[PDB]
RNA sequence: AUAAUAAUAAUAUGGUAAUAGAACAUUUAAUGAUAAUAUAUAUUAGUUAUUAAUUAAUAUAUGUAUUAAUUAAAUAGAGAA
RNA sequence: AGUAUGAAAAUGAUUAUUUUAUAAGCAAUCAUGAAUAUAUUAUAUUAUAUUAAUGAUGUACCUUUUGUAUAAUGGGUCAGC
């Protein structure tokens, strides 16, 4: 299905304590914070390893077809859109030079 | 005076300036059974032992307090004052009356710029310390003063910011002793 | 005619003690390591030690060889016998296939200073 | 003004009471399988009595499991030693029993040239200041 | 040759403003430097008095 | 040490000797010797009773001290001089007074001797003036109230 | 032949030994005799007492119990009796602690301030180090189901020597560990164990032997090291210096410079001394002169209030702590 | 009058070519319980004086061993062509 | 050149921790600071693991030779044989 991480992996009550946990934070998960649970009077404190914390917070995945190229001819290109916006990464393709960009 | 020990100090069968710190020299150094005074090559900065413990922080009862360990090696004749206070060199003074201190306060209420606390302290012969004890100032001054300080932090650059917070943790250590 | 009132009056008092003619300087309540395996003293025990050689405090010292055992009292208990972590060398020549393994796991014994006083 | 800075004891076996590193050991045994036939004969062989009045303080559990024999010891420290005495005789099997009792559970640890004393105190003598020193350097 | 490439995109909102958090702790948990610090004495002790 | 115990820390903004040690130390030893006259008076039932907290409570304290016409040797600061001196804290203040006895008899005579003192003229039955007594007087009030 | 009615048979016949504790049943766990010896309890301790001490207060099953699909299942324990749990036990252990603690730290120094003095008494007869206590005493928590322990048949005696109480099963079962009172905590339950051990070692030894408990209470919990200069923040020890300088009937304090070299440098080294006449009542060292001077006014204070006096002196009882 | 383990005194323990004892890993044949609360394999961390086995956690497969042990045999051990 | 499975290595890109832009050689061992990670007895002044501050020591391995770091032979690496 589509849907996030979180949502696919979490039982639903851990997914109401961690969203409630993130909300609670500003939007992410942290260490100790006593969480209340709504429309109930018990509180919890979740307890993650840093490959959860990784694992839960948004992302999509997207994979490339079979690209008639080399890594050392991809690298070039992967280099330079190492941290960008996704936006901004897009202009920068549209603008490049090499046949890799188009892909 | 009141033990007779010899005085002794840590020896080395080795030599001393160029071999400090190899162990097997005073491992093998021999001294003659009996009792010694050696001092103690240390600063007394963190220590609560009772050697190091003033005689008059000890009970008049304290039989350690007849013995005289904490040797007063230095004068203090010879030694110059560090950040002394003005009172402290020359002492203090209760000469102010009730009612130059509320003029002193309705003054600082009414002009803070004009009337700063050196300048009170300039004309009633009193020290800004004292000053601030007696006198407050407005909370519009507070606040315009407060902002500026504001001002100044949010002009900084990154090295300054996490410089000040280490100085703060700096001055911290220097209490916990 | 060895006056010890500057020992008996402090808070704080270390010891060098030997043993098997190894030295050690402890404090109430340190942890010896001795690299042997005793067999004279079983878990649990306490040690009497007779071989101090000095007895300290932090501007007085006094000297013997050894200290006569009236003066002070030092009792250790053994708390473990253990080993060190094994590891195994490759004794070998510059052109010689053949290589010899030496293995080696040593015995150490611990003690606790339980008391260290003077009499 | 003075405040508190919140600290906890550190506990120092032997100084006051001394308890004994070695709470509980547990031989397993196998009955079908050659390489247990030293645990049972041991077992069997008034030898675990004996060592019960010696060491009142230790508890002695025998179980048996499918597999070759072990010998579980738990200390007070928190940590456990197996010993797999597969194929081994009742001496060899009441000489790993013997240092299985005989050893804290600490983890076994490399060691360097002559560091065999650990300490939790302040030196008597505080460190040395070349400013405080007998002797002045030149 | 032929490859692939692949790509994992995430969000300020959370996984940004998350690792800015963590950077921020680390720098307040960073020791100060200071001038007379207590540097350990490295080396065993010997078993005697060096001073 | 007498007078340390009879002064407040609010008396002379703490310039001469006070009470809070003695206080704490006395507090204490008296817990334990009421938690003992409790299991005494073998059953370990008793240790919870609105009694057994009234019998430290400050107001008991208090009151023993009051009717012991102790309270004119205490110093201590008034907060307001005049006004009834209820509002001005005195159950604390007195009972301060009376653990800080507890603590010095404690501390210079030793342990014995306070437990004779404490279970002696002090936690009895036939004194009419004692804490056991107050403790009555108090949970009393508190049935009919 | 059902296996219901065994079971129930089996559950009634555990509920009765924990309500009675009978001293037949209870000698006979291993557990009890080796944690006997272990701690050299007095001879004339009933196993039934220690026992006792390893039982809480868990009577009646909470409401939660109902929903474990909210984060909480206790099927460890079975119903305790009144008047054979561990509450008030828990309390003179409380009481002989605070007590003792408290009066050993006054008398190793005499003039320590009260916030330390507590901190110290927490450092000392804490929640945590109460529950290590335990715990490396080998005290062992049950968490075995009563149904498990029928399935393998367990006898009772093995139960009486471990502790017990209303436990949550699932706790941090992935992740969740959703919050309780002190009621349901393991920590809070070791330090009861301790403590009620401490009581009953009184409760059997006072009347032979008035001491005996406070021997065991040094053995086992004063024995533990504990730095107290480690212990103290001050803010503005110049002024509290001077304070109490003028408290006692000491000359003003003046700081002056001792030593110094390095200056004009990254890490100078300046030494002064806090000078009370002709005698020095601290020694600071810095790499700059209000360094050194907090230094000084901070040793001198130290000295001052943790102050030891020998065990042959007359008691000291200070003057209070100095306040400004 | 042996075997195992331990204790004391004494002697000995570098090694190419070479000689002589002992043991371990792999596979196959004979005998051979047990079982998903188990077995096998892999990774990480511990234990046994450790080319090997074992304990814990995790992952995959499997209602499951040519299993522990004693024998008999090898297409029985590879940085060297 | 069967089917299924396949975190086997060599090999490639990326991320994370740590060190690295005044320092010189079989890349490793020991000594020793510092950062980070894990830890349901870290009670801590704790333990373990990873990591080119810094110091000392250190002339790859086989073959064949009286004798080789030798600038004498053989080897790009790994898996199987
Ligand atoms: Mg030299
Ligand atoms: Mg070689
Ligand atoms: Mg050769
Ligand atoms: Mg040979
Ligand atoms: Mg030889
Ligand atoms: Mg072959
Ligand atoms: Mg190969
Ligand atoms: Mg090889
Ligand atoms: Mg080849
Ligand atoms: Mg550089
Ligand atoms: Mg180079
Ligand atoms: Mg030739
Ligand atoms: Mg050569
Ligand atoms: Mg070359
Ligand atoms: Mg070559
Ligand atoms: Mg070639």
């Amino acid at each position: 299905p589509e849907q996030l991480a979180s949502q696919s992996l979490l039982s639903p009550l851990k997914r109401e304590i961690y969203e409630a946990n993130c909300k609670i934070n500003g939007g992410f998960y942290k260490k100790d914070t006593i969480v209340k649970l709504p429309n109930s009077s018990e509180r919890y404190k979740l307890k993650l390893t840093k490959r959860e914390i990784e694992v839960l917070e948004p992302s999509v995945y997207a994979q490339s077809y079979r690209i008639k190229s080399s890594m050392k001819k991809a690298t070039l290109l992967l280099r330079l859109l190492g941290g960008l916006d996704v936006m901004k990464a897009i202009s920068q393709c549209h603008f490049s030079n090499k046949k890799i960009a188009r892909e | 005076k009141q033990f007779g020990f010899p005085k002794t100090q840590v020896t080395t069968i080795y030599n001393k300036t160029k071999s400090a710190s190899n162990y097997k020299g005073y491992l093998k150094h021999r001294d003659a059974p009996g009792m010694y005074y050696q001092p103690s090559e240390s600063i007394a900065t963190g220590s609560v032992n009772s050697e190091t413990i003033p005689r008059s922080f000890m009970a008049a009862s304290d039989p350690r307090r007849g013995l005289d360990m904490p040797v007063q090696s230095t004068k203090a004749k010879q030694c110059p004052n560090v950040l002394v206070g003005k009172s402290t060199v020359n002492g203090k003074t209760y000469h102010l009356g009730p009612q130059e201190i509320d003029e002193i306060r309705k003054l600082r209420l009414d002009n803070p710029q004009k009337y700063t606390r050196k300048f009170l302290a300039a004309k009633y012969g009193i020290s800004p310390l004292f000053v601030s004890m007696v006198s407050k100032p407005s909370e519009q001054h507070v606040q315009i003063m407060e902002s500026r300080l504001q001002e100044i932090q949010s002009r900084w650059k990154e090295k300054r910011r996490i410089a000040r917070e280490d100085r703060k943790r700096r001055k911290l250590l220097w209490y916990q002793a | 005619k060895t006056d010890t009132t500057p020992l008996k009056l402090s808070n704080e008092l270390y010891a060098i003690f030997k043993i098997h003619n190894r030295p050690y300087l402890v404090t109430e309540g340190d942890r010896v390591i001795l690299p042997f395996k005793l067999k004279q003293a079983e878990v649990g025990d306490i040690l009497n030690m007779t071989d101090v050689t000095t007895l300290g405090s932090r501007n007085y010292k006094l000297v013997g060889h050894p200290i006569n055992t009236s003066l002070y009292t030092l009792k250790a208990t053994v708390v473990g016998k253990t080993k060190r972590a094994f590891q195994t060398r490759e004794v070998t020549k510059r052109r010689n296939r053949r290589v010899r393994h030496a293995k080696s796991k040593g015995d150490l014994t611990i003690l606790r200073i339980s008391e260290l006083s003077m009499n | 003004v003075v405040k508190a800075i919140a600290r906890n004891s550190i506990g120092r076996n032997g100084v006051g009471a001394f308890v004994f590193p070695c709470r509980k050991i547990t031989l397993q045994f196998c009955n079908w399988g050659g390489s247990s036939e030293g645990m049972r004969k041991f077992l069997t062989s008034k030898r675990l009595d004996k060592w019960g009045q010696e060491f009142p303080w230790i508890q002695f559990e025998v179980m048996r499991k499918s597999g070759h024999p072990l010998l579980r010891a738990e200390y007070t420290n928190g940590r456990e030693k197996v010993i797999c005495v597969r194929n081994l005789n009742i001496d060899n099997v009441e000489n790993k029993l013997k240092l299985l009792k005989d050893s804290d559970g600490d983890i076994l640890r490399r060691r360097t040239k002559n560091d065999n004393v650990e300490s939790l105190n302040s030196s008597v003598r505080g460190i040395w200041s070349p400013l405080h020193a007998a002797k002045r350097h030149r | 040759p032929y490859i692939h490439v692949r790509c994992i995109l995430r969000t300020k909102s959370v996984t940004k403003r998350r690792l800015a958090y963590e950077a921020h702790l680390k720098e307040q948990k960073r020791a100060p430097w200071v001038q007379l610090g207590d540097k350990p004495i490295r080396g065993v002790t010997g078993g005697v008095y060096k001073w | 040490l007498i007078l340390q115990c009879l002064t407040h820390k609010s008396f002379a903004h703490g310039s001469k000797p006070y009470n809070e040690k003695l206080n704490l130390l006395g507090a204490q030893f008296l817990k334990l010797q009421t938690c003992i006259h409790s299991l005494k008076n073998l059953q370990f039932s008793n240790l919870g009773t609105k009694f057994a907290k009234e019998l430290t409570s400050k107001n008991t304290a208090c009151t023993f001290v009051k009717l012991h016409n102790l309270d004119p040797f205490i110093f201590w600061k008034m907060r307001d001089p005049i006004k009834d001196g209820h509002i001005n804290g005195e159950t604390t203040i007195f009972a301060s007074v009376l653990n800080a006895f507890i603590g010095a008899i404690l501390s210079t005579n030793g342990s014995e001797k306070a437990a004779k003192f404490i279970q002696g003229s002090l936690l009895d039955k036939e004194d009419l003036h004692s804490l056991v007594n107050i403790a009555n007087e108090n949970v009393a009030s508190a049935k009919a109230k | 032949e059902s296996e219901l009615a065994k079971y129930k048979e089996y559950y009634q016949g555990l509920k009765s030994t924990v309500n009675e504790i009978p001293e037949s049943v209870a000698s006979k766990s291993p557990s009890l005799r080796t944690l006997h010896k272990r701690l050299q309890l007095p001879n004339e301790l009933t196993y039934s007492t220690l026992s006792r001490c390893l039982t809480c207060p868990s009577a009646k099953l909470p409401d939660k119990i109902n929903n474990p699909t909210k984060g909480a299942a206790f099927v460890n324990t079975v119903p305790t009796n009144k008047y054979l749990d561990n509450h008030g036990l828990n309390i003179m252990g409380k009481n002989l602690l605070s007590y003792h603690v408290t009066k050993s730290i006054i008398q190793k120094y005499p003039r320590l301030p009260t916030v330390v003095l507590n901190a110290a008494v927490n450092a000392y007869i804490s929640e945590a180090v109460l529950a290590h206590i335990a715990k490396y005493w080998g005290i062992e928590v049950e968490t075995t189901s009563v149904l498990s322990r029928y399935l393998k048949m367990e006898p009772f005696e093995f139960t009486l020597g471990r502790l017990k109480f209303f436990n949550n099963s699932l706790n941090s079962k992935d992740g969740i560990e959703l919050i309780t009172g002190k009621n349901f905590s393991e920590t809070s339950a070791l330090a009861m164990s301790v403590r009620s051990i401490i009581a009953a070692i009184w409760a059997v030894t006072e009347q032979k032997d008035s001491q005996a408990v406070y021997r065991f209470i040094d053995d086992h919990i004063m024995s533990r090291k504990l730095d107290i200069t480690k212990m103290f923040q001050f803010e503005q020890p110049t002024r509290e210096l001077a304070m109490l300088c003028r408290r006692e009937g000491l000359e003003k304090p003046v700081s002056k410079l001792v030593a110094e070299s390095g200056r004009l440098s990254k890490s100078p080294v300046f030494i002064v001394h806090v000078f009370s006449g002709e005698e020095t009542l601290g020694e600071g060292y810095g790499s700059s002169l209000k360094e050194a001077k907090a230094r000084a006014a901070t040793d001198a204070l130290m000295k001052w209030y943790c102050y030891e006096p020998l065990a042959q002196q007359e008691p000291v009882i200070d003057p209070g702590t100095v306040v400004v």
